[PDB]
RNA sequence: AUACCCGCUUAAUUCAUUCAGAUCUGUAAUAGAACUGUCAUUCAACCCCAAAAAUCUAGUGCUGAUAUAACCUUCACCAAUUAGGUUCAAAUAAGUGGUAAUGCGGGACAAAAGACUAUCGACAUUUGAUACACUAUUUAUCAAUGGAUGUCUUAUUUU
DNA sequence: GGGTTGGGGTTGGGG
């Protein structure tokens, strides 16, 4: 009844296919049909992933960050999981979060999982 | 001892091993690493399930790696109005669903129950990758300063 | 720039520490348990008066000024901070506990606040104030804090002083605690 | 209402009000189904289930109900379960098991020394928790007041609200504290200028807060500008002159004392008496005295200042506050309601509070008129008599205060410093010189710091405890001459009984013996202590701060009441404690034995005192015994054989050195008298002893030897001695050392004994010396009703205790004892009425509006008095000698005692003649009383005839003393000549 | 010349309250409540007319005085007929009181 | 009101001058002549024992049936004592001790009424209500006072 | 920048 969700981005094509994994970034193509954005991971740009929202979206509740989790499909499109949107004062040190991810994943989260 | 940061996974790990090795000569207590009696963890609080017989709320919660239960309890008054006190910070999003990321404290005890101690929300995942590279420090340095020591 | 150390390293260094040596080192942790059963304030006059002379009725009469003044209370209180690492018996000087007063009520001002909490004890005002204390646990914060190895009444003992109350802020901490690591793991 | 008894204690809780749930934990577990009938557990734990006693505030058992089983209970360590307890408090404080704790957020360690603790943990409690489950447990623990028992009266509050916090307690400020006269501040000022002038360092050579703006304040500077100059500009030589003149021999004097400095050796000792004494007699009258001060205030302020009226009640009201006596003050309403804020013009009326509440108008400036009043007189008259006049009193006399010269009293202080010819942060001390006779023996003291006085105190408390020790082994076998520290009346007690039994077995044809000894205190050898010091009966010692709470002396209404009273009245008090590897009942309690009535109690707090070698003792021997800087001035010097006076343990040194002496001494003379038939008796004070026995010569003999084997170190003492004729090696003795007299009926140091039958009066003196040296007054300042009730219960001083428990001594020596105490309770009374009664308001507008009524002298002091009368005709509890069991008795020697009380009250009052008015009234409750008691002494003889029950020892005795002699009109025309 | 009349009273307004108004100004007075308006009478025209320079206020120019928290005016200008109706009330209490003292003394 | 009270006044000029020296004049050996510095942190309750606290409490008991042995009053004030008398509720005094400062003048004839409704429904006399207030205090009204109050004089004499 | 905490009550005996 435990079901993972790792973290994965571009560099790690080969973990969209049936890897529910969790999703994290900021919505940059802010779509308004609060259904399917495009927005941007743990980079400064161009990480252009599809996401294929929650039928409804509070664009105007929160902040720019949304994370979702599930499958990637082969277009880095998401399919929706779970919506966790927060009101955002200080944005992301990605480089941060980048670390964080492709080193306690490569070794350590590595040596634990 | 001193409070430690965890996640579902390792808590299931310890929990399988508390199960099988009946650790003669110990118990009552949980050891990795080192040794621990409570935890603070960074996840997201998931379904509140209604239980008010004898104990009160199950909150769930669940993290990348796995997902737990835990309980709170009251008698008569004990912790209604304490359990409020945690629990605002949920029932007056009234727009939240009742899935959001937050973080608490859990005490272990060597029995087949996990009591909330403590809860908050988690508004910025700055401090959710804080927690998870904290708690990854954390068990480095235990380990390798009590086989250092 | 500063630089940040940890609870375990100040408690080992203050340990291995003689008489008179004050080190300030700044942490990121939090508040709790405040002591309350001991007395919460004490008097001092407008020109910090060192001795001033008592008087019952509440009467004040300074020895530094020897004049007729308006009381200076400044509120006491003592606490524990702790962190990931470890935890310490600390004392909280009057400037920085009210404005963490000011932070959990704006209603309260800065200097006000000693004044507030005398009334409210002597009115009854109790519980209140035990709630208000209960608020401030577990407040995540950037603390600069002094130590000092001195003897009290002919017994060596060890105490510490915090000086700076900062509020935490993730994007350096986290940066801070992350290259302590990777030192950790070039190590 | 009968009278107190053992006690009852689930029925002494339950019948208080704030707690509305009383009951044990057997019943109270029967009750909440967590147990049944069949529930045959330990026995143990099962009088530990019904011993223990619990209450609360409501009946929760609903909350405390069964209503689900949910049986898993399975492994939570009781520690563990304590914690989260403890934890579910929080921010609260004060709780039992709240003390010694750490609360750490979610986590606590444990610090101090808890031996409650150690009464938890138990296997009860164990069982206990598997009864009552998780949630039960801790709540049960966080609500109620959890009382167990651990000894035959003795329970422990283990849990629960502590009660202290509970029995501590005891927009405003309708009259304001109006700061108090410092006339402590007149005592022992030893300074002198060249000249007068009082205070160069005064004002002479500051701010206001509620004066009327502050043109008033400005006003105010301009008068003392004048009095200023009026201070500099007056010279006080030739008033000094007027007044208080010096002796006319002053010069003589001088030349004598000067010529004493140089050369008195040898030829001294008589003439330095008398030049005592005649520097004694240098005195000065209070009238003088009041003159002097009252040309003093006439000189510099103005009676515009202080209002003309207001000005000549002050001057009449210096003599009152000269004439009072020490350890008294009177406040600054005590002239202020004779004060008039409206004999000052220049008065400012600002806002015209007149014309908005007069009486708020007037109660300002009366507040403003008494802060100049207090200003004037701390700021000039006590600086000014300090700097004059030396303020003392007399020793042997008491609180007299008498004035003396600066010069003279110098003088003495020289002739005292010719009389001296007997490492650490040092704890240096003070010397006072204390008037005694025509003579002087001063005193020390240990002063000006924190860590000297907190040093004297922990000096304190080890020999406290070395005074514990000493005790307990006195008693069980005396280490000291046997039966001498007896601290009020407790070897006293056993002393009289003993006696009394051989009065009835043996001979009561006795002889006493007294004796005296002289400066006990410097009669030690430290060199010889500190070997009797190297015995070392105690070693691995520790303490424990107490909180008890137990039986005041006072009865409990029934559960027939005909109000809200708290769950009090079990007064505090506090006690330091020792203990060491022994019995675990010390362990446990933290507190040894003290005899009551049975009613348990125990509380202890958490401290960790440490002492526990005889070392740290040694140092501090080391501290006294050889350095001292004791400085009256600058003197450095100290005699050096002895303990020094002033020091807080001189007393229990000189007990254990004299422990040291007797321990020989005693051993070889009650060893004698054990073989010869053991018809003797002893008892040591400090320096004051008294012996008994019937075979005089033997008695005499040892009389002989023990002060032979006494002297034979060097030292002595002189006073009146014994009825036991010559034994002529006694005659060369007492030509050695001191004089010799006869006189029956052996007094004492403040009691006295008709050893034939053996009846032991205290003292009888007259009403003018009992007024003066030690009568003391409070004030009626809303507290009138408190104090007049505890002040008439000023029986507390021996008339309490040490005569009404003979335990065998007829009716004729207990009334006796009886109304002698109550000829001295009125002589020293009559002051407090006095005094208080010539401010009986009318206008007392809650006292008088209460009393309903503008006579309130006449209810009021009824009431008082009548009060009194009832709490001493049920404070009998002594008297279960005779009354316990009889339950008619008890009325009648009640009412008998009130009899005697209301007679000696119409005595007095016929002395009181000026009241008149209500004297009538008082006479008529008094008659009123006197005849309803004959009454019942007639109805208590066919009480007798009807009933049944003998106790031919006690009750028939006593019935045949009072039938014989208290036959209706016999009773008065015997009593009476019992009386005389 | 030492008359004053108190009008727009507030309704049911007691003496006390009113004759406390006026001890506010300090100067001693009688007082005659009627239905509403309230006639003092003051002991000499010179502390009648410190009392109406007291009372005046030069904002609206006028003598107010507070009763129960509102603005009362005062008219010192009695009119002659009032005023000869106060004369003759005041001397029917006078006779009144003289006539009762006469008929006490008469019934012995 | 009677032995006193009240309104008016008071009456003095080195009793003394320590210790730390410092100018040390006097220096034989010290007077003296002084300057400063003062309790200066005033230091504080000297301790030890011991016996009690209604708590913010108003317990509310013995209903008046007796003392014929209790009670009464005098001296400038108070206290002890003495006697005397009563014996039902009041008339006696003396002694002794202690305490009360001073000069002048008013309280003044041994006191109540007379009449004036004189002064007053504006007067003051309480009670109980309100607003205040408030531990040592009075306010304006309400009722009732009702004569609240002052004015003449007490014996043309033994009235 | 302080921090066990200083004073109320004064009744018999001792010193
Ligand atoms: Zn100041």
């Amino acid at each position: 009844e435990q079901v993972m969700y790792p973290r994965i981005l571009f560099e790690q094509m080969a973990q969209f296919r049936g890897k529910k994994v969790t999703v994290v970034g900021n919505v940059c193509n802010e779509d308004q049909n609060d259904s399917l954005v495009i927005e941007f991971g743990p980079t400064g740009l161009n990480q252009h992933v599809v996401i294929d929202n929650y039928r409804r979206v509070d664009l105007n509740n929160t902040t720019k960050f949304v994370e979702i989790r599930g499958v990637v499909l082969n277009q880095n499109i998401v399919s929706c999981e779970e919506l966790t949107e927060f009101e955002q004062k200080d944005p992301f040190d990605f480089d941060t979060y980048s670390k964080l991810i492709h080193l306690s994943q490569s070794d350590k989260l590595s040596s634990l999982f | 001892q001193i409070t430690v940061p965890l996640n579902c996974f390792m808590i299931n790990q310890i929990v399988k091993a508390a199960k099988e090795n009946p650790q003669a000569h110990s118990g009552n207590h949980y050891e990795w690493y080192g040794a621990f009696e409570n935890a603070i963890i960074t996840a997201k609080f998931e379904f509140l399930q209604s239980i008010n017989d004898s104990p009160k709320i199950m909150g769930k919660l669940s993290d990348s790696t796995g997902c737990i239960e835990v309980v709170i309890q009251k008698s008569k008054m004990s912790d209604e109005l304490p359990e409020f006190v945690q629990a605002y910070e949920i029932e007056l999003q009234n727009n939240g669903n009742r899935h959001k990321y937050v973080r608490a404290m859990l005490k272990m005890r060597k029995n087949a129950q996990i009591q909330l101690l403590y809860f908050s929300i988690v508004n910025d995942a700055n401090e959710i990758s804080r927690h998870g590279l904290d708690l990854c420090l954390r068990y480095l340095q235990r380990k390798h300063g009590i086989e250092d020591f | 720039q500063r630089i940040y150390s940890s609870i375990e390293e100040i408690i080992q260094q203050a340990q291995a520490s003689e008489i008179g040596q004050k080190k300030e080192f700044y942490v990121y942790g939090n508040l709790v348990s405040i002591q309350m059963k001991n007395k919460l304030y004490y008097y001092r006059c407008t020109c910090q008066g060192k001795s001033v002379l008592k008087y019952h009725g509440d009467s004040f009469f300074c020895e530094s000024c020897q004049q007729f003044i308006n009381p200076q209370v400044h509120l006491m209180l003592r606490a524990f901070v702790q962190d990931s690492t470890g935890t310490i018996p600390v004392m909280i000087f009057d400037q920085q506990s009210s404005q963490l007063i000011n932070q959990i009520d704006p209603s309260i001002h800065v200097q006000e606040a000693g004044q507030y909490v005398k009334n409210c004890i002597e009115n009854g005002q109790e519980e209140i104030i035990r709630q208000l204390f209960s608020k401030l646990d577990f407040a995540r914060f950037i603390f600069e804090i002094q130590f000092e190895n001195k003897e009290f009444n002919n017994e060596q003992e060890i105490a510490y002083k915090v000086l700076k109350i900062e509020k935490e802020n993730i994007k350096e901490e986290s940066k801070y605690l992350l290259k302590k690591l990777e030192h950790l793991i070039n190590n | 209402q009968m009278l107190t008894r053992k006690e009852d204690l689930l029925t002494v809780l339950k019948q208080i009000s704030a707690l509305k749930y009383v009951s044990n934990l057997y019943e109270f577990l029967l009750a909440t189904e967590k147990i049944v009938q069949t529930s045959e557990l330990d026995t143990q734990f099962q009088e530990f289930l019904t011993t223990t006693i619990i209450a609360s505030e409501q009946n929760l058992v609903e909350n405390y109900k069964q209503k689900y089983n949910q049986p898993n209970f399975s492994q939570l360590t009781i520690k563990q379960v304590i914690d989260d307890s403890i934890i579910l408090l929080g921010n609260k404080q004060n709780y039992v098991q709240q003390i010694g704790t750490t609360t750490i957020g979610f986590y606590v360690e444990y610090e101090n020394i808890n031996l409650s603790r150690q009464t938890l943990y138990s296997s009860n409690f164990r069982n206990l928790l598997n009864i009552f489950g998780e949630e039960d447990f801790k709540y049960f623990l966080i609500d109620f007041l959890v009382f167990t028992k651990v000894e035959q009266n003795g329970y422990l509050q283990v849990a629960g609200v502590c009660l202290n916090q509970y029995f501590s307690v005891q927009k405003q400020e309708n009259q304001y504290i109006y700061p108090e006269i410092q006339r402590s501040q007149i005592f022992y000022c030893n300074h002198m200028g060249r000249e007068p002038g009082v205070f160069k360092s005064s004002f002479f050579n500051y701010q206001s807060k509620n004066f009327s703006c502050q043109e008033e304040r400005d006003l105010f500077l301009e008068f003392t500008e004048k009095i200023v100059q009026n201070f500099h500009n007056i010279n006080f030589n030739y008033l000094l002159k007027k007044f208080c003149k010096l002796p006319e021999n002053y010069q003589s004097l001088k030349s004598q004392v000067k010529q004493i400095v140089q050369s008195e050796n040898k030829a001294n000792q008589q003439s330095c008496e008398n030049l005592f004494n005649s520097l004694y007699d240098t005195e000065i009258s209070y009238k003088q005295i009041t003159n002097f001060l009252r040309q003093i205030i006439q000189n510099c302020v103005p009676n515009q200042l202080l209002g003309k009226k207001n000005f000549k009640v002050f001057l009449e009201k210096l003599y009152e506050f000269v004439q009072m006596k020490r350890f008294e003050n009177q406040k600054v309403l005590d002239y202020i309601c004779f004060m008039d804020v409206f004999d000052v013009e220049w008065f400012v009326d600002l806002k015209n509070q007149k014309f908005t509440q007069k009486r708020k108008y007037i109660s300002d400036k009366r507040k403003i008129l008494g802060d100049l009043i207090v200003f004037i007189i701390n700021k000039i008259v006590i600086p000014v008599l300090r700097y004059n006049f030396y303020i003392t009193e007399k020793h042997k006399e008491g609180s007299q205060i008498f004035y003396y010269r600066k010069p003279i009293w110098k003088l003495v202080s020289k002739l005292t410093i010719v009389k001296l010819e007997e490492f650490q942060k040092y704890p240096q001390g003070k010397l006072r010189i204390i008037p005694k006779k025509g003579s002087f023996r001063p005193i020390m003291t240990f002063l000006r710091k924190d860590k000297q006085k907190n040093i004297k105190l922990n000096l304190n408390q080890i020999l406290m405890d070395s005074q514990l020790v000493f005790r307990n082994l006195k008693d069980m076998l005396g280490q000291k001459i046997g039966y001498s520290v007896f601290d009020n009346k407790q070897i006293s007690e056993k002393f009289a009984q003993f006696i009394e039994k051989w009065k009835n077995k043996g001979r009561p044809q006795l002889y006493y013996v007294t004796l005296d000894i002289k400066k006990c205190y410097d009669s030690i050898d430290q060199m010889k202590l500190l070997n009797f010091f190297n015995q070392s009966d105690l070693i691995q010692d520790t303490y424990f701060i107490n909180k008890y709470l137990l039986f005041q002396r006072n009865k409990r209404p029934l559960l027939q009441i005909q109000n809200f009273p708290y769950y009090f009245n079990l007064k505090e008090r506090q006690i330091a404690y020792s203990l060491y590897d022994d019995d675990d009942q010390i362990l446990q309690k933290g507190f040894k034995e003290i005899q009551s009535d049975d009613r348990p109690f125990i509380v202890i707090n958490q401290d960790k005192p440490r002492c526990i070698t005889k070392d740290i003792i040694h140092n501090h021997l080391k501290h006294i015994s050889q350095y001292n800087v004791i400085s009256f001035n600058k003197v450095k010097f100290r005699q050096k054989r002895g303990i020094p006076q002033g020091l807080n343990i001189s007393g229990v040194l000189c007990s254990f050195y004299f422990g040291k002496l007797e321990e020989e001494y005693t051993q070889f003379l009650k060893n004698a008298e054990q073989v010869n038939g053991s018809i003797n008796l002893l008892m040591r004070l400090t320096d004051d002893y008294l012996f008994i026995s019937d075979s005089q010569q033997n008695a005499l003999n040892l009389i002989v030897q023990l002060q032979n084997c006494a002297n034979n170190n060097g030292f002595m003492f002189n006073d009146q001695k014994i009825t036991t004729n010559f034994q002529f090696p006694q005659e060369d003795y007492n030509l050695e050392h001191f004089k010799i007299s006869v006189q029956n009926e052996c007094q004492w140091i403040g009691k006295s004994i008709d050893m034939n039958t053996l009846e032991i009066k205290s003292i009888q003196k007259q009403t003018q010396q009992e007024i003066n040296q030690t009568i003391n007054v409070a004030i009626s300042i809303k507290n009138l009703k408190s104090q007049l009730k505890n002040k008439l219960r000023s029986l507390f001083l021996n008339q309490l205790i040490d005569y009404f428990n003979p335990n065998i001594n007829s009716f004729e020596g207990l009334c006796r004892q009886l109304y002698h105490h109550s000829k001295a309770t009125v002589m020293k009374f009559y002051p407090f009425m006095t005094k208080l009664f010539q401010i009986d308001l009318k206008k007392s507008k809650q006292y008088s509006v209460q009393y309903g009524k503008e006579n309130t002298n006449e209810n009021f002091l009824k009431d008082i008095l009548y009060y009194t009368v009832e709490d001493v005709c049920k404070i009998l509890c002594y008297l279960q000698f005779e009354d316990e069991i009889n339950s008619n008795i008890k009325e009648i020697f009640k009412n008998l005692y009130s009899w005697i009380m209301w007679d000696i009250i119409v005595s007095y009052l016929k002395k009181k003649k000026q009241f008149k008015g209500y004297l009538n009234k008082l006479l008529q409750k008094i008659r009123k009383s006197r005849f309803f008691y004959l009454k019942e002494g007639c109805k208590s003889l066919q009480l007798i005839l009807s009933q049944q029950k003998y106790q031919l020892n006690k009750k028939e005795l006593e019935a045949i003393e009072f039938i014989d002699l208290n036959n209706l009109i016999q009773d008065i025309k015997t009593l009476i000549p019992k009386i005389s | 010349n030492c008359l004053i009349k108190i009008i727009n009273i507030p309704q049911g307004t007691l003496k006390a309250e009113v004759v406390l108004a006026v001890r506010h100004l300090g100067y001693e007075f009688y007082c005659d409540y009627i239905d509403g308006q309230a006639m003092i009478r003051f002991q000499n025209s010179d502390e009648q007319r410190l009392a109406i320079q007291k009372l005046l206020n030069h904002n609206n120019n006028k003598l107010q005085i507070e009763i129960r928290g509102q603005i009362c005016d005062v008219i010192s200008t009695i009119p002659e007929d009032e005023e000869k109706n106060y004369w003759n009330y005041i001397k029917f209490k006078k006779n009144e009181f003289r006539k009762f003292f006469f008929m006490k003394k008469q019934q012995k």
